[PDB]
């Protein structure tokens, strides 16, 4: 049986709902076309309008950008799962690589000090 | 004009003299070359050196001594 | 030209707010 | 490369194919003749017709636009409109 | 050699089934594939409340004049509703066969739901439910269905919650009526002194024109429910006796090992001990219900579980032969009279799609031996999570770990 | 692409649109024409039977098991035409389909040549502005009473009027600017 | 204007469609679109193409040429 | 998956015991071997 994953989702066909539709469902479906038809006949009468120079705005895109870069911090509440996860992300790797670079830089320095690193034909740096 | 090679509907497209001759030409030279080289140089399959049977070398030849 | 009324706001707490937002976003109130 | 279509060469091919479908009589096929109410074919045979046309002219008549290729003529202007033939 | 059950089909899908016999009285009924399983929690009492409203008058026969007609020939009018099927049946004489069919036609279509009646039947239904709680075994079996089929439409009761009962309107009912009363989901079953050709002509005359298509290609499909192993315990220590039901998942209507499971029930300390195999569309509840004093409950449970494990492990040929004989007697003695024969015809056409004759039942009984009985019992009883429903003084009723551990043996 | 999408799909259009995907996904597995024209008239049989089922429930139970039979018996790389969505030439020539409102910013020198072209273009632009009023009014006078509203737009219904909202279905970039 | 071959010309007999036609027929079925798929097998493209034929295209003259050349070398 | 296992060696208690006993019989071999590897290596150069 096809098994939708968050990716490779369940196709339209093979979706239980698409097959058993109640009167309620149909009504809802019909309504959703109305909203779209309505919105469709607003764009079309603003797109096909002679005598227009102004920019059709597509406010649905303006509600999207505002929601995504200027409606974020006004809807921030510091919880757990947010500050624990908001510190593992900023200081986690930043502390990981420090013990990655310190250990390497220290290994290098020791070896140079003791006289093992070859540093041959290296006349540049 | 608009027709350099009349299109055809449900029929075998007519072919120009040149299309057939050039096609047979390239293929025939391929076969002349394969045959010519095979005759002059047949060492493509056979190889001109015969594998020795490693299992027929008198132990003497291989320095195999006789159990001291 | 787009009043804040027509731009995103806070989490719809009461059910009337959950139905007001659904208008802003041109959705069906039962799909928001 | 090939020559462009015409509103009478996109009509002779559409009638041609259909005249080769056994169910559709080849002497009662007239361009203004509906497939399901006048010729007799069923619903499943509309899909089969359209598909022939999609393979005679090499393009796909979308589902929603092809649930209506009823008249044997709609097919002749829809194909042409989709291919920009102003005759 | 019983007169075979002959089945015809109208265009609409109304299967007209009949089983002729010499008796002069007949049981003509209509069976509809519509129950509480097809309800969507917003109309949870629509079938029950329509079953109350269906005898209170139609458009052609307004009010009690309708039931005056079924008094006039001395016929009996009954209806019932389960989680999957609804039945409207009439017991009458043979010579009154046409008008009865016409009466049934009104009851399924052209029915009239009076708003006045709706309030009166709401008070009837509400009150009955308010007193239905009195019947314990009904409470225990409803609890067992709820805890075994949690989150599915098979948990909800036939009557529905008082809430919906109060909150129901003609239009809603109209919907359930117009949605779940389709002609292909309907069987007109007749048993007794009826002729099949006359009944077919009467079904063609009345009861054609029953809807066969949904409002908006809104086909109401069904999804196999999910059995859930769990234990619901309603404790009320003032009751004198305790009722406990323990069940596992059943196979369904179409699975033949049901027959074998029935033999197992025929093989099986509490004042009352009853075994059940309730079957729905590819699901069911197979188990036991016992009603006992508090201080015995745990011992009963232990007893009962031992018997199940014995049927999974140590079934012998003599008890299998006894269970086969008990099942043969049960089937033939149940198929006696026009009403149970008509009931069997309606359920057989709704569930199996055909009337299984008694010879096929006898063949499926005689092919059952001890080895396949303990195999099927190990398939359905051994190491399975049960659903437990208790009501009464049920403190000594063991919790779920002890019952689950009693569902298997350490010695096999 | 031309006609508008229906809100919900019927039973039929779902069945009859499988007959297409199915038969067309049978010509990937069965490439040769003969094998196909054989293995396919056998397909219709499958759809031909179970045609007159009146029991909707059943019908929607044959359909739901057909589309799962199909999903598991489909070809990974079917034959999708060259110019159709998902194809090999889909939207290839779109780099040459400029939107025609761009010939309005041409330098008077450029439009100097190609002159009769712009003489006819100015006629059509007069047609467009000459009817926007009668059109929008039509679109509105004939707007549906409150309720179901689909994306279907009305025809003309009067002489001289032009089908409402016709400037972008006509004046649409040529399919293959070549 | 381009003409089009007479629709009648096409017939299923004489082509692999005919054998498909006869079996589907045993099943009682009959495919109605065969004739359309006839020109595939009808003419020009009617001959079966064998795999050696393609690999060996032009071999006849190629070897002929091989002979001639070897000959010239023999003639020195 | 485990299903196959369960239905075969983990559902019948007798078999449950069988799988346990047999596994334990071999586990010791593996555990001792693996454990020793760990301990000895930790102290390699000091043993004997
Ligand atoms: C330490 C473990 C303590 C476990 C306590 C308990 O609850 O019982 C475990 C469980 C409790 O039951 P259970 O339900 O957790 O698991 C039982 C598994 N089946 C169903 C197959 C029986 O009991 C057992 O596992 C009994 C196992 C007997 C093994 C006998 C042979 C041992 C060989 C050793 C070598
Ligand atoms: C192992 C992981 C260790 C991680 C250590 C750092 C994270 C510590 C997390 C402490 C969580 C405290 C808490 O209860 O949640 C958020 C805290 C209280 O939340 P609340 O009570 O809802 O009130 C918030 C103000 N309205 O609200 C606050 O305390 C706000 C300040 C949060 C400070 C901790 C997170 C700092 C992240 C810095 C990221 C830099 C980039
Ligand atoms: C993407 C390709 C990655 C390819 C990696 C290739 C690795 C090559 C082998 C590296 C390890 C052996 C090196 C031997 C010679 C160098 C010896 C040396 O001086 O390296 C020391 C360094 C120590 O690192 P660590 O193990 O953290 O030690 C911390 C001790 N307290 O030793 C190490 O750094 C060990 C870890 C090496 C790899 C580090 C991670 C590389 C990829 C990082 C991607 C981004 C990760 C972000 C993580 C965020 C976490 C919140
Ligand atoms: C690539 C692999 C292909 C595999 C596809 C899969 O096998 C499909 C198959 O063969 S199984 C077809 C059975 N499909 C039905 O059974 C639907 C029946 N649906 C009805 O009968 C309707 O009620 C109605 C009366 C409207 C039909 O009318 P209509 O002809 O659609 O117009």
């Amino acid at each position: 049986k096809y098994k939708p994953a968050p990716l490779a989702t369940l196709p339209s066909t093979l979706d239980p709902a698409e097959y058993d539709v109640s009167p309620e469902t149909r009504r809802a479906q019909v309504e959703r076309l109305s909203i779209r038809a309505r919105l469709k006949r607003e764009y079309l009468l603003q797109y096909n309008d002679p005598k227009r120079v102004s920019h059709i705005e597509d406010p649905a895109l303006i509600r999207w950008t505002y929601a995504r870069s200027a409606n974020i911090y006004p809807n921030f509440r510091p919880t757990p799962k947010n500050s624990l996860l908001g510190a593992v992300a900023g200081f986690g790797p930043l502390i990981f690589w420090y013990y990655v670079f310190k250990t390497d830089r220290d290994r290098k320095e020791r070896l140079i000090q003791e006289g093992k690193l070859d540093r041959k034909f290296n006349i540049s740096y | 004009g608009g027709v350099h090679i009349q299109p055809r509907y449900r029929e075998f497209p007519q072919l120009t003299r040149s299309q057939v001759i050039q096609g047979e030409f390239l293929s025939s030279l391929m076969w002349f070359w394969i045959l010519w080289r095979f005759w002059h140089d047949s060492d493509a399959v056979l190889g001109h050196f015969s594998y020795p049977d490693p299992s027929q070398w008198t132990d003497e030849e291989l320095g195999i001594p006789p159990d001291d | 030209h787009m009043t804040k009324d027509m731009l995103p706001g806070s989490y719809p707490r009461t059910p009337e707010e959950r139905a007001a937002a659904a208008k802003k976003y041109n959705m069906r109130v039962e799909d928001y | 490369d090939a020559p462009p279509l015409t509103l009478d060469g996109i009509k002779d091919r559409v009638l041609y194919v259909l005249k080769l479908y056994d169910k559709i009589d080849p002497e009662k096929l007239s361009v203004n003749s509906h497939f399901m109410k006048d010729l007799g074919l069923d619903s499943l045979d509309q899909v089969e017709i359209i598909m022939a046309m999609e393979d005679e002219f090499g393009f796909e008549i979308p589902d929603i636009d092809a649930e209506k290729l009823m008249c044997p003529q709609e097919i002749v202007d829809y194909i042409a409109d989709k291919k920009d033939v102003y005759e | 050699s019983v007169p075979e059950t002959q089945v015809s089909i109208l265009d609409n899908g109304l299967r007209v089934a009949s089983e002729q016999s010499s008796h002069a009285t007949c049981t003509v009924g209509v069976w509809i594939d519509a129950g509480s399983r097809y309800e969507t929690e917003k109309n949870n009492g629509a079938g029950y409340f329509l079953e109350h409203l269906a005898f209170k008058g139609t458009k052609n026969r307004p009010g009690n004049a309708l039931e005056k007609e079924v008094e006039s020939i001395g016929a009996h009018l009954n209806a019932y509703s389960t989680r999957e099927h609804t039945a409207y049946l009439i017991k009458a004489l043979s010579k009154d066969l046409p008008k009865v069919v016409e009466l049934l036609a009104d009851i399924v279509q052209n029915s009239s739901l009076e708003d006045s009646q709706i309030e009166k039947e709401r008070d009837v239904i509400l009150r009955e439910m308010q007193e239905n709680d009195a019947s314990m075994q009904n409470v225990v079996f409803d609890y067992l269905h709820a805890t075994a089929f949690q989150g599915t439409p098979l948990a909800q009761a036939v009557e529905g919650p008082s809430e919906n009962v109060r909150r129901l309107s003609r239009t809603d009912l109209t919907d359930y009526l117009n949605r779940h009363y389709k002609a292909p989901r309907m069987v007109l079953a007749a048993a007794g002194g009826v002729e099949h050709q006359q009944l077919l002509d009467l079904a063609q005359k009345h009861l054609s024109s029953v809807s066969r298509v949904y409002e908006e290609d809104a086909v109401p499909g069904l999804t196999p429910c999910r059995f859930t192993g769990s234990e619901i315990r309603h404790r009320d220590d003032a009751l004198p006796l305790a009722h406990v039901a323990i069940a596992v998942e059943g196979p369904g209507w179409a699975n033949p090992d049901n027959v074998t499971l029935q033999v197992a029930n025929a093989i099986i300390l509490c004042q009352s001990f009853q075994t059940f195999n309730i079957s729905y569309s590819d699901t069911g509840l197979l188990g036991a219900h016992f009603v006992c004093d508090a201080m015995s409950i745990d011992d009963m449970v232990f007893f009962l579980q031992g018997q199940w494990m014995r049927l999974c492990t140590s079934a012998t040929e003599s008890e299998v032969t006894r269970g086969k004989n008990i099942l043969r007697n049960a089937l033939v003695s149940h198929l006696d009279g026009t009403t149970p024969v008509c009931e069997d015809i309606g359920r057989s056409l709704l569930t199996y799609g055909r009337r299984i004759p008694l010879a096929e039942w006898e063949s499926r009984i005689q092919e059952v031996d001890a080895q396949m009985l303990r195999d099927i019992c190990s398939k359905y009883f051994y190491d399975q999570c049960p659903a437990v429903a208790g009501y009464g003084p049920i403190e000594q009723l063991p919790d779920y770990n002890r019952i689950r551990s009693g569902m298997f043996w350490l010695r096999f | 692409a031309f006609c508008a999408p229906p809100a919900y799909l019927t039973h039929q259009q779902k069945v009859l649109r499988l007959y297409k995907r199915a038969l067309r996904h049978l010509e990937s597995w069965c490439i040769h024409r003969d094998k196909y024209r054989y293995f396919a008239c056998l397909m219709r049989a499958r759809f031909e039977e179970h045609k007159n089922e009146k029991d909707m429930m059943r019908a929607t139970q044959l359909l739901r098991e057909a589309e799962e039979e199909f999903w598991q018996n489909q070809h990974p790389q079917p034959y999708i035409f060259p110019d159709s969505p998902g194809g090999t030439s889909f939207e290839r020539y779109e780099c040459y389909k400029v939107p025609e409102w761009c010939l309005d910013y041409w330098h008077p020198s450029e439009k100097a040549m190609y002159p009769d072209y712009f003489s006819k273009r100015e006629q059509w632009k007069k047609l467009r502005m000459e009817s926007w009023d009668r059109e929008v009014k039509q679109l509105q006078e004939e707007t549906s009473p409150d309720g179901i509203m689909t994306e279907a737009l009305p025809p003309a219904r009067r002489e001289g009027d032009l089908p409402p909202l016709w400037w972008h279905i006509v004046t649409r970039p040529r399919e293959r600017p070549t | 204007k381009m003409e089009l071959p007479d629709y009648r010309q096409w017939k299923i007999e004489g082509t692999p469609l005919e054998t498909v036609q006869k079996k589907l027929a045993a099943r009682g079925l009959r495919d109605p679109w065969a004739r359309n798929e006839a020109w595939r097998y009808m003419g020009g493209f009617a001959g079966n193409i064998t795999f050696p034929s393609v690999i060996l295209k032009g071999f006849k003259w190629g070897f002929a040429a091989f002979v001639v050349a070897l000959g010239a070398e023999y003639f020195l | 998956i485990p299903s196959r296992l369960y239905s075969l060696l983990f559902r019948r208690t007798s078999t449950f015991a069988l799988t346990i006993a047999v596994g334990a019989l071999f586990f010791e071999r593996a555990f001792d071997q693996g454990a020793d590897a760990i301990y000895e290596h930790i102290n390699e150069g000091k043993l004997w």
